[PDB]
């Protein structure tokens, strides 16, 4: 397939992987009570490995020769979930983030001590701005097109 | 009341609290979604 | 406000603070921490207590007559404390969303009203119904007032609101003890006092 | 007395009405500047009109075929049934067409009024209207664009643009049309709803 790799499930290295780390586990759980709460507790973690590798086989990962699921981020649509979808949901939320940083300080820089309102934020016109970050997108657009995102006069 | 309200704000204090609710948040979504190297709902 | 110089405090023998002169409904000059000292803080923290004393009313109310009425064979209420999973009709998720929007919508105009006196008082749909009450916290209206039991001239009314609060919190402290009886023994509240009351030198929270 | 959507917050200052549908609606400060305005109106518009076009035509034939009139597909499904051309012919039919007509109107809202008469026959032009709501040839019935009127297509437009919200997201976590699910809820309600679903 893309770059050599072969699709986990069908992997062999992935399956040994997966065996071999669940069979240490089991290890860990003998030598006690069959039901006490260590037990209990590395049963719980046994059961969570197996999911683990159950979830990275049904959601088509890529396989190399360790076994170990590579990640494709050049752009293959087969392949946008592991880079490039959750590219976007950490671009939102960083210009959330930004941009309610950069409207609050646009908002605080006219009284005549700002930096009374910086180092003791004034809450009520936080909470009053953070959930702008949720347009922010379509407000920085508006912005950039207005001219006034980038400050002229500099 | 309205000065501890004042002191709860303060930058330490304010960036504490809040990255303690961030992090739970965090530890939370985990705690849910275990084991996630990828986002595979669409 | 009455400012009552001369009001009995909650500690006899010491001074009440500054932001207490008796002006609310059953002040008696309890604020050790200060937790009011400021106007708005003052306002916001008496709606608090009105409404808290109300809920917890109607909890006193659901919770001890209930299981009061079926200890003697009356009908058969089962433990307010587990009561909350023996299955009605529906999940209790649909009955709570459903519920939320319908409790929202109610909670939202005390919001609209608390935080802006008397700019919610009229109807939606029929703007010709116009809720009484002129102060926060004391609605009045038809729906609130049906009776006009306490729209007489500022006397009665004052030493109602009083009766109201102290009412309240007595239901109030009660709805937690029973939440805190049930969890520390097994039992039910009118268990518990019959108990009490047929052993009371040693039937007590000593008793484990 | 301009309509509060919520009772007990003032409207904003932007906002004073002279616009149909102005309810003081806009919590997130989208529209603080007179041409963020100017331009999210006729946005409103366009997305509101399309949006009242595609739910008709996604839930009216739904209920057509479901008493049994005529037999037409699911709209999650119609695009998958061939018809008398390619479908990529089609689009590019589409894009070619929707170009022409779209750069036309928005040559009308930079600058409005230079677009109003025909190109090809030089009289036929348009009466000078107001952007958004371009009369003339596109107004045959001759109508009266009163206020009220406007108001009422942007009220219908509004609930439109929500009806395709919970067309699309009902069909993604259910699986079947809209028609389908309405009456497979109001059938058992109190055991037919999101709860259940989810
Ligand atoms: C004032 C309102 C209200 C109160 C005080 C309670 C109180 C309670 N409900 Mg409850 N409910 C309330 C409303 C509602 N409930 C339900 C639906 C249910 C269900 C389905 C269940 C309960 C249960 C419970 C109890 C669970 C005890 C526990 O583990 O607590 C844990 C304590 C905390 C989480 C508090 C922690 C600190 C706090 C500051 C946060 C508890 C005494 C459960 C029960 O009966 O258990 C025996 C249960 O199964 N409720 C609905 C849906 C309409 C409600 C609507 O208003
Ligand atoms: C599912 C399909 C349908 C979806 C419909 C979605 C609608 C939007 C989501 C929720 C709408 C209801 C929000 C809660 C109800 C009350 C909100 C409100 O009026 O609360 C009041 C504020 C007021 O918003 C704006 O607030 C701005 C600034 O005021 C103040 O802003 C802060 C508010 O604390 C500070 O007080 C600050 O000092 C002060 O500047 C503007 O200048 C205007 O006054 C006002 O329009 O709304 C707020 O954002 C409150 C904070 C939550 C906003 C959520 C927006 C949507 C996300
Ligand atoms: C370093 C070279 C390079 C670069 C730059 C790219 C770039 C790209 N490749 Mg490619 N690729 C490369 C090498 C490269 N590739 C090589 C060497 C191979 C052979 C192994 C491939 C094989 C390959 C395949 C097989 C495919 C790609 C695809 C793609 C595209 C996927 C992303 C997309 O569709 O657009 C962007 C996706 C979006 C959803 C757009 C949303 C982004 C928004 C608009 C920006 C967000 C900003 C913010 C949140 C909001 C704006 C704020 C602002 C207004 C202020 C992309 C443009 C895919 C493709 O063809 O694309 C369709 C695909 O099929 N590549
Ligand atoms: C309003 C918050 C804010 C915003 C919008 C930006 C924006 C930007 N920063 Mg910057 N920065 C910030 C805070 C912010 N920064 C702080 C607090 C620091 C001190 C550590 C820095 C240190 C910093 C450096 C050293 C550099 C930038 C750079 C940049 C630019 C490139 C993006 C980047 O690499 O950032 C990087 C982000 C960081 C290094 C850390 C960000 C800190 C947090 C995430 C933001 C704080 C938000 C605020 C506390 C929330 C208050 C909201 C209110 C409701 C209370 C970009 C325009 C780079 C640049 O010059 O571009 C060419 C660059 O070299 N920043
Ligand atoms: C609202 C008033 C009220 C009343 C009338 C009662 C009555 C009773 N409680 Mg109870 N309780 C209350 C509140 C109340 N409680 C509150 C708020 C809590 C949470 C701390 C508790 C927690 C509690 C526990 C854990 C237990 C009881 C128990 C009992 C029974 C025996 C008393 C005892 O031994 O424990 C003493 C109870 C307390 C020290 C809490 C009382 C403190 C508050 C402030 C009430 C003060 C009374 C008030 C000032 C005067 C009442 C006015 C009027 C009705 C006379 C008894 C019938 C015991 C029982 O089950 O009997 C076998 C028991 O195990 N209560
Ligand atoms: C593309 C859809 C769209 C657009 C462009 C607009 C645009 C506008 N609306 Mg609006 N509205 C819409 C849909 C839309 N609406 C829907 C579906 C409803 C039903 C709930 C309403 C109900 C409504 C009311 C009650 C009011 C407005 C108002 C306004 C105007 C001021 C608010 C504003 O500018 O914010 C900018 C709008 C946007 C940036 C749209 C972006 C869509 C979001 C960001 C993404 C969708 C997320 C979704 C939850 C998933 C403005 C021109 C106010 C007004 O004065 O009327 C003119 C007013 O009071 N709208
Ligand atoms: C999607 C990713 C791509 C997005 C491209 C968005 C459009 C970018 C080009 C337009 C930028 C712009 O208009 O502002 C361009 C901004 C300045 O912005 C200009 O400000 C002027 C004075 O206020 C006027 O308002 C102009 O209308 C405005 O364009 O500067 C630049 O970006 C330099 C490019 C040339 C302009
Ligand atoms: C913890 C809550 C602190 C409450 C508080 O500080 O406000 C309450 C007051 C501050 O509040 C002030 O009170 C003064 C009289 O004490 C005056 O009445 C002022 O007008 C009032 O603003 O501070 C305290 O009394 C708390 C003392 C320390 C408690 C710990
Ligand atoms: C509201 C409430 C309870 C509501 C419960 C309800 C509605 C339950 C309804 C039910 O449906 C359930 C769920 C189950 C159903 O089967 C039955 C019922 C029962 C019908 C309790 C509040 C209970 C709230 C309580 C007890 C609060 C106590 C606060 C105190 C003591 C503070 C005092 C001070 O703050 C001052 C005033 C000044 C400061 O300076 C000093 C200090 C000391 C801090
Ligand atoms: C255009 C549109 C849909 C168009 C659908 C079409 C053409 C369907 C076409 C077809 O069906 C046919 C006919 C036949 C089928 O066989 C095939 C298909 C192809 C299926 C939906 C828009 C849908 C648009 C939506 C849902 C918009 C939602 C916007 C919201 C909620 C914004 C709210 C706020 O913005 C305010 C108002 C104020 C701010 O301050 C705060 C917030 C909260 C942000
Ligand atoms: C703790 C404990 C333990 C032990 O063991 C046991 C016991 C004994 C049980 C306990 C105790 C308890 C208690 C104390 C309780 C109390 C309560 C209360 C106070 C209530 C009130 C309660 C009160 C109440 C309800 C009241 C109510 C009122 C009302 C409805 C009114 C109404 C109305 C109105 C508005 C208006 C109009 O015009 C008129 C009318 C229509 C008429």
């Amino acid at each position: 397939d893309i770059a050599g790799l072969t699709p986990c499930k069908d992997s062999k290295q992935f399956a040994k992987r997966e065996k071999q780390s669940i069979k240490k586990l089991e290890s860990s759980l003998k030598l006690y009570a069959p039901d006490s709460a260590p037990a209990l507790a590395i049963n719980a973690t046994i059961e969570k490995t197996k999911r683990r590798f159950d979830n990275y086989g049904k959601q088509g990962l890529l396989c190399g020769a360790d076994g170990l699921p590579h990640l494709i981020v050049s752009g293959d649509q087969r392949h946008w979930g592991e880079f490039i979808t959750p590219g976007i949901l950490f671009l939102y939320i960083a210009g959330w983030i930004g941009w309610v940083g950069r409207s609050y300080l646009i908002a605080i820089r006219d009284d005549k001590k700002p930096t009374q309102k910086e180092i003791i934020i004034d809450v009520p016109l936080a909470t009053g701005l953070v959930f702008r970050g949720f347009s922010w997108p379509i407000a920085a657009y508006r912005e950039l097109l207005n001219g006034e995102l980038v400050a002229k006069d500099v | 009341m309205r000065d501890l309200k004042t002191y709860l704000s303060v930058a330490p204090v304010a960036s504490t609290l809040w990255f303690a609710a961030l992090a739970g948040l965090l530890i939370e979504i985990n705690r849910f979604f275990p084991d996630a190297l990828t986002f595979p709902f669409f | 406000t009455v400012a009552e110089p001369d009001r009995p405090l909650w500690f006899p023998g010491s001074t009440p603070p500054p932001w207490l002169d008796g002006s609310l409904p059953g002040d008696f000059g309890f604020d050790p921490l200060g937790l009011g000292s400021d106007p708005e803080s003052l306002r916001w923290n008496v709606q608090a207590e009105l409404v808290h004393s109300r809920w917890a009313m109607l909890g006193a109310a659901g919770i001890f007559i209930p299981e009061f009425l079926t200890k003697l064979g009356i009908l058969n209420t089962p433990s307010w404390y587990t009561a909350g999973e023996q299955e009605y009709f529906t999940d209790t998720t649909t009955l709570f969303i459903v519920e939320l929007v319908f409790i929202g919508w109610a909670e939202g105009r005390r919001w609209a009203d608390i935080l802006n006196p008397g700019c919610v008082n009229t109807d939606p749909i029929f703007p010709n119904n116009k809720l009484t009450g002129t102060d926060v916290g004391y609605p009045g209206g038809l729906w609130f007032d049906p009776l006009g039991w306490g729209s007489a001239s500022p006397q009665k009314l004052k030493e109602l609101r009083t009766k109201e609060i102290k009412n309240g919190r007595l239901a109030m402290l009660a709805v937690m003890g029973a939440w805190f009886q049930h969890i520390y023994t097994g039992t039910g509240p009118i268990d518990n006092l019959f108990a009490h009351l047929a052993d009371p030198g040693h039937a007590t929270i000593f008793a484990a | 007395k301009k309509g509060e959507w919520l009772p007990g917050l003032a409207s904003p200052g932007y906002l004073t009405g002279s616009l149909p549908g102005d309810n003081g609606f806009d919590p997130l400060g989208l529209a603080e500047d007179p041409e963020n305005l100017k331009w999210f109106v006729q946005a409103e518009l366009v997305n509101g009109r399309w949006a009242m076009l595609g739910v008709a035509g996604m839930l009216l034939p739904e209920v057509f075929t479901s008493i049994g009139i005529i037999n037409v597909p699911k709209w999650y499904d119609a695009g998958k049934e061939e018809y008398f051309a390619s479908s990529s012919t089609l689009f590019v039919i589409e894009f070619i067409l929707f170009h022409y007509v779209e750069i036309r109107r928005w040559q009308d809202i930079k600058n409005p009024g230079s677009v109003n008469q025909d190109p090809i026959f030089k009289q036929y032009s348009l009466p000078a209207g107001e952007v958004g709501y371009p009369g003339g040839i596109f107004n045959p019935l001759n109508f009266a664009p009163t206020l009220e009127a406007k108001e009422k297509e942007i009220a219908n437009g509004r609930l439109a643009m929500l009806a395709f919200l919970g067309f699309i997201i009902q069909h993604n976590v259910t699986g079947k049309g809209p028609f389908d699910n309405l009456l497979q809820h109001i059938s058992d309600p109190w055991h037919n709803t999101i709860v259940q679903t989810l």
